[PDB]
């Protein structure tokens, strides 16, 4: 569907900009960044409908990742389905789930408990998933669906979505990114 | 190799301790200079008559209801109860690291200060006593390098829940995907005191610096503490703060923010319903403090609220009692546990200086 929703947590600490309509965002921080952000577009309710995307991603001077970021309302989780990411690979300190393949790819599967932290209502105790691309590309369809299948082995609602976005987060370091969501 | 334990945040004190030994736990005081616990038979008086210097050591910094074999005084930092105690030897029992994971079992003997049972009124269950993690001789990371052989430096990462970390003796600060970048500060040593000070130049409530008088930041003038969850701001600096702060709040179809009477200790607290949120917590004004070194220490709303009971969360600046407006001897801002949960701190007391990383939103220092 159309774009309706634009992700911004600290979007200001770089150059934020977008387009809805067409389904365009860049984030520039070659300047660097010393805390997180998440920017990007897509969907007030995230669904299991394929997401296919191109960019240009510019990150291996920066602990950043390029993903499918989102939330289930309950069971509460937080999740992200990396294509690309920088000098930080974050199933490296996860608890594992064994693997899924998806779109030309295996990726790696963790999970985390998160523990009176912040979530989408408030301080909360909730689950993280992350699938992680073992061959990154920065362009393709992700069939979200194989994804959210495999997490709900693991205790994932695989319904009652909140928001989900095509993402750029970076935490350290410098970068761009460009994205297009088609 | 340096020594690790798991933090625990105390879901009713608010309070952070580590396991001491025998399943008995001791409060982390940042602010405090002597370790002390409740005692039995094998921990003895230690051989130490009070002309020594360890005696004299032991009592440089008596608590203000405390005026003068050895005695120490050992000092409840939450009642502000203080009490006659012996210094006795005692034993550390945690792991040693090579960064962040257990590797062996680890005994390190540390001098303690035998307390009465009465002065563990306030603190939570299951803790004997207290770690002081202050700059001084006989606090436990100054104990911790002498006995192991490691640095006289520690690592923090308290935790909002699960297990956190500290690491006492130094090495390169683990987790580099998160700490790779660490901003350091300079400690700052005030005369009379062994805590942990730092230098705010600036601070800024959203993107506007919060006027304040002339001097009212000076060198030192933060002092980092973990005997309340929230910030300490001596007048000078209160007013202007909070003014920004509940002005930003209020300015931001969904509900507006709604004043509520104020729950004690705090002098501002808000109807949860009129709050929003974001990946950094309630969706109020961040604050940053400028430090000396360039690099800016961040509030967002898991930092600067908290919450109190269903339906309201208060405002986690909080006005000094019994400190004048503008008085240079008091710290013009004292840093608490829930400014400090989710970064890794490293007390550095060889190279005098303080790194601040903030984790970033999807991790924390529980289970870290």
């Amino acid at each position: 569907a159309g774009i309706n929703y634009v992700q911004n947590y600290n979007g200001n600490l770089g150059d934020f900009t977008y387009d809805e309509s067409a389904g365009t965002f860049s984030m520039y921080w070659e300047d660097g960044v010393s805390s997180d952000f998440v920017v990007g577009l897509g969907w007030t309710t995230g669904s299991s409908n394929a997401i296919t995307y191109s960019a240009e991603y510019s990150a291996s001077g920066s602990s950043s990742y390029l993903a499918v970021y989102g939330w289930v309302n309950y069971p509460q989780a937080e999740y992200y389905i990396v294509e690309d990411y920088g000098d930080y690979n974050p199933c490296s300190s996860a608890t594992s789930l064994g693997t899924v393949y998806s779109d030309g790819s295996t990726y790696q599967v963790c999970t985390d408990t998160r523990t009176n932290e912040p979530s989408i209502t408030g301080t909360s105790t909730f689950t993280q998933y992350f699938s992680v691309r073992e061959s990154t590309r920065t362009s393709g369809t992700v069939t979200v669906a194989n994804h959210f299948n495999f997490w709900a082995q693991h205790g994932f609602g695989n319904s009652d979505f909140n928001y989900q976005v095509m993402a750029v987060e970076a935490w350290s370091g410098a970068g761009s990114a460009s994205v297009t969501i088609s | 190799l340096p020594v690790l334990a798991p933090v625990t945040k105390d879901p009713a004190t608010s309070l952070y301790t580590i396991p001491f030994h025998d399943g008995a736990s001791l409060v982390l005081d940042v602010a405090g200079p002597l370790v002390w616990s409740t005692c039995d038979g094998g921990q003895p008086p230690a051989e130490i008559p009070c002309s020594s210097p360890t005696c004299l050591l032991a009592n440089a910094y008596p608590a203000p209801g405390c005026p003068a074999p050895c005695t120490a005084y050992p000092y409840n930092p939450v009642s502000g109860a203080c009490a006659a105690g012996s210094l006795s030897h005692t034993r550390f029992v945690a792991n040693t690291t090579d960064g962040s994971k257990p590797v062996s079992k680890v005994n390190v003997g540390v001098l303690a200060a035998c307390a009465p049972s009465k002065l563990l009124a306030s603190l939570p269950r299951g803790s004997t006593g207290v770690a002081g993690l202050a700059n001084s001789g006989l606090a436990l990371p100054a104990q911790v390098a002498s006995a192991q052989k490691v640095a006289n430096r520690f690592l923090l990462c308290l935790p909002t829940g699960g297990p956190g970390v500290a690491i006492f003796g130094g090495g390169p600060v683990p987790w580099p995907q998160f700490t790779q970048s660490m901003p350091y500060t300079p400690l700052v040593t005030k005369g009379g005191s062994p805590a942990h000070y730092i230098s705010a130049r600036s601070i800024v409530v959203g993107d506007t610096r919060v006027p304040v008088p002339e001097g009212a930041l000076a060198t030192g003038g933060v002092m980092l503490s973990t005997r309340l969850p929230y910030v300490l701001l001596r007048p000078d600096v209160y007013r202007p703060l909070m003014d920004a702060f509940t002005k930003a709040l209020a300015a931001q179809g969904a509900p507006v923010a709604r004043a509520v009477e104020a729950v004690a200790p705090f002098g501002v607290c808000y109807d949860t319903k009129t709050l929003g949120n974001n990946l950094g917590g309630y969706a109020v004004p961040n604050v940053q403090l400028g430090l000396d070194g360039g690099s800016d220490w961040t509030m967002t709303g898991k930092n600067s609220m908290v919450d109190v009971k269903q339906g309201t969360a208060c405002v986690a600046f909080v006005e000094m009692k019994g400190v004048a407006a503008g008085d240079g001897r008091a710290p013009a801002v004292i840093l608490g546990g829930a400014q400090m949960e989710d970064f890794v701190l490293d007390f550095d007391m060889e190279k005098k200086r303080l790194g601040f990383s903030r984790l970033p939103h999807f991790t924390g220092c529980g289970g870290l």
